[PDB]
Formats: C-alpha cells, structure tokens, sequence
C-alpha cells in the first residue's frame, strides 16, 4: 500500500472491476492474469478496493460460466454455479477484508484485516478448483502452467510485500516440484529469520511455511525432503 | 426407536406392504368370514376366562390359529420381494462383522417384530382389512403374536405364567423359523430439510462446508 506504484496498480484494479463484466467476452486468453493480479490484491488496501477485488473474482467466475467462445460441460458450469454460491458467502467475504458490509458490490461502486495468509491459501484453492475444472474441458489452454510461472516469479525474486502472497498461490497451485525449487524456499525461509535478526519477515516465514505445506505432497517418494521439512516445522514452532 | 431403527421399518414398509397383504389377508378372512360361526374364544389367561368357556378348548384354539399362520409364514420363501431379501441380508453382513455367532438371530426378531407381528395385531391400521375383526379375534391375534415372538427370538415364555403352557410348541418351531431367516437373509422438498438443520452442520471432529452453500441457495427460496 505504500509502494511507489501503489497508485498505478490501484487505478488499474479499478478498470479491472468494470471491464470484468465485459470480460464475459474477454476471459479466455486473461484467465490466469486476472488471478495473479487477485492474488497480490485479495484484501489489501483500502475497503473499496477489496470491494473491488471480491467483485473482479465473481464477475470473472460468472464470465467462465458464459463465455461464448467457451463450451463447458454441465459438470464444469454447475462447478461455476456453486463457485459464484461459495463466493457469495459471508466466509469469501472476510477472506478478502471485507467486515461488516452486506453487499460487496455497494462499497465496491483503514481496518486493515492485517492479512492472515490462510485467507489467500483458501481463496486460491477455490479459484485453483475453478481453474482446474476448465481445463479439463479444455485440453488445448496452458491457463495452469502460466499461472505457475507467474507466481513462481513472484515467490522467488525478492519482494516483501508480494513476495508472501506469491509463495503461498504457488504452493497451491503448483502440480510438480523440483529439489531446486525446495532449496530456494527454504533459503527465503532461513533470509527471513536473518531478517528477524535485524512483521514483514514473519509474513514471509508464514507463507514459506505454507508453501512447504503444499509443495510436500508434491515432492518425489524417496526424497530425504519429506523427512526434513519435519524439522523445518519444529523449528517454526520454536518461534513462538 | 432410532434413525437406523427407522430406515429399517419404513423399507419394509414400503416394499412389503403387498407381500403382507396377500399373505395374511387370505388366513385373516378365514379367521373371520368363517369360524364366526362357532363361540370361538383364544383367552388362555385364567383370571380374565369367563365361566361358560374352558381354558382346555381355548387353549387348542390358539395353537390351531398360530399353527397355520406360523407354517404360512414358513413356506412364503418363495414369495419374499426381493427388495426385502436384499436389505436382511444388509443386515445379516453387518452384524456379523461383529457377532460371528447366532447373527442370524437378530435378523429374524427384528423381521418380526417390527414388521409381521404389528401387522398382525393391528390388520386394520396396517390396511389389510376393511375394518377391525370382532373383539374375541383381536384378543387371539394379540396372544397369538406373543407367542410368534417367542419363537422368533428363540427364547422360552418365562414372565406371564399362562403364556407357559405353549411353551412346548414355542420350543418346537425354533429352528423351522431359523431356517426361514436363514433363507431370506441369504441373496421432496429435500431443500426446505436441508436448511431446516443447516445451522452449524459443520461442528466435525469441505463437504459440509460446501454443502452449507447448497443449502443456502435451495432451502431459502
């Protein structure tokens, strides 16, 4: 919220919103896009932009739901149809900062909730279900693979507000992952603690933490990792 | 009387109504159309006998009536619905799994007690009959469905000592209706429901949370 583009990304999260509605034409090359720019956005800043922010997911579900160029099956539009339920509750709600409101959309046209990084890894899941069901009926789109990549990026070069988020969405989106990958993490992880020596830090330890928490089931059967992230976990709960 | 205990009575409800009709309808108006004729009484409790009948005769009276509704029972192998044959048998596997021995017991008690026998004392209600059958006949179809339990449950009569004296013949069908159950157990506005009761499905220990939704989406309409 204090970067010096703050206000660059700001302005184009509001243009997001209103074009989401017309995206019911756009959504098939965007999908992933949309869902990195979710991802960093999902409860932060001011309440009307994460008004904003819960809008632009529902809008993009409902455009999943009818894109004309698209061909779902029943299965994957009833997936939809009770994504766009699910988002509408009042637990999608407070995932993305959102209290003590009764329609996102009235504040969407501070109380900062000092973002919980189990929000987003819910929100991810929900929206990796949504993506994963797509593409089944579409054999042809690249949607994950981009959306690994770009939140691979994120996750990995140094930046401590997004950062975070970023190794939490890709942990739960990722479907394969490398001792490489493991041994980055774990480097941020250990970064983040030298850091502690010197709030922000602690939020990255967190998502380190979770993205390990997705990222195991993933690792290969006779990997000595599995049995090391066992200590990794005994030394964040030292922490305190 | 639990949930389960429910599920039970309403499949044979609702699968064996036609299978109980044809079966006790045809001995229930032999009882009745004929037999009227005769003073025939099934009381066998002696502080309830008038004077003018004997205990000796209603005694063989009862055991005539429960003889052949009994052996009427027995042969109908033939004619039990499948649907029914498949849910002792469910219950025949389930509690094998934990009582090995004599599992087949609990099949047959529960097959007649919550199924034969009260549509036995009560044809009216269960809709068998047009309307109740004389008082004298309720009396013999109540004594009689006692003692189709006992044989049922294969226990001996042992608390009403007027209920002693058939003892002997309780004693001596026990395996023919063993080998009967031994044979049949051997092969919406679901919404308005839903969210009626929907409120904290979710105090376990995803589907409940999902579910939660679909519930909120059908029920408050």
């Amino acid at each position: 919220e204090q970067h010096l583009m703050w206000d660059d990304i700001a302005i184009l999260a509001r243009y997001m919103l209103m074009l989401s509605f017309n995206n019911s034409l756009d959504v098939a090359a965007h999908l992933p896009y949309l869902f990195h720019v979710v991802t960093f956005l999902v409860a932060t800043g001011p309440l009307s932009l994460r008004a904003s922010t819960h809008g632009l997911v529902i809008n993009i579900i409902h455009s999943l739901c009818t894109c004309s160029q698209l061909h779902f099956s029943e299965e994957t539009k009833q997936v939809l149809r009770l994504s766009l339920t699910e988002f509408s509750l009042p637990k999608f709600y407070l995932l993305f900062g959102i209290s003590k409101v009764k329609s996102a959309a009235v504040i969407a046209f501070y109380e900062r909730e000092t973002f919980a990084l189990t929000s987003l890894e819910t929100v991810t899941e929900a929206l990796l279900e949504i993506m994963e069901a797509c593409m089944r009926d579409i054999p042809t789109c690249k949607w994950l693979d981009q959306w690994t990549e770009l939140a691979q990026r994120f996750a990995f070069q140094y930046n401590p507000s997004l950062q975070p988020r970023a190794l939490v969405v890709f942990g739960c989106i990722s479907k394969r992952v490398s001792h490489g990958q493991i041994k980055q993490i774990i480097r941020i992880l250990s970064k983040a603690l030298e850091s502690c020596l010197k709030y922000n830090s602690q939020v990255l330890i967190e998502a380190t933490v979770i993205a390990l928490t997705k990222l195991q089931p993933l690792l290969n059967k006779d990997s000595p990792l599995h049995k090391a992230l066992f200590w990794v976990a005994v030394a964040v709960l030292q922490l305190d | 009387n639990s949930l389960a205990s429910k599920i039970m009575t309403f499949c044979f409800k609702v699968y064996g109504a036609t299978y109980l009709q044809k079966l006790l309808d045809p001995l229930l108006r032999i009882v009745i159309t004929s037999s009227d004729w005769q003073h025939v009484s099934f009381e066998v409790d002696p502080t309830r006998l008038e004077p003018s009948e004997s205990l000796e005769e209603n005694q063989r009276n009862l055991l005539q009536m429960t003889e052949k509704f009994f052996h009427a029972i027995i042969s109908s192998s033939s004619e039990f619905p499948p649907q029914l044959r498949s849910v002792c048998h469910c219950l025949y596997q389930v509690v094998s799994q934990r009582f090995p021995q004599n599992s087949i017991g609990a099949v047959g008690s529960a097959m007649f007690l919550r199924f034969i026998n009260p549509a036995i004392v009560s044809p009216y209600e269960a809709g068998i009959l047009d309307k109740k059958p004389p008082p004298r006949i309720e009396r013999g179809l109540k004594l009689m469905s006692k003692i189709l339990q006992s044989i049922a449950n294969h226990v001996l009569f042992t608390k009403e000592e007027h209920m002693r004296p058939f003892n002997d013949f309780v004693k001596s069908n026990f395996d023919a209706a063993r080998r009967f159950f031994l044979d049949i157990a051997s092969d919406l506005a679901l919404h308005r429901l839903l969210w009626n009761n929907q409120e904290k499905i979710g105090q376990y220990l995803r589907p409940f949370d999902k579910m939660a939704t679909l519930l909120a989406y059908l029920g408050p309409p």
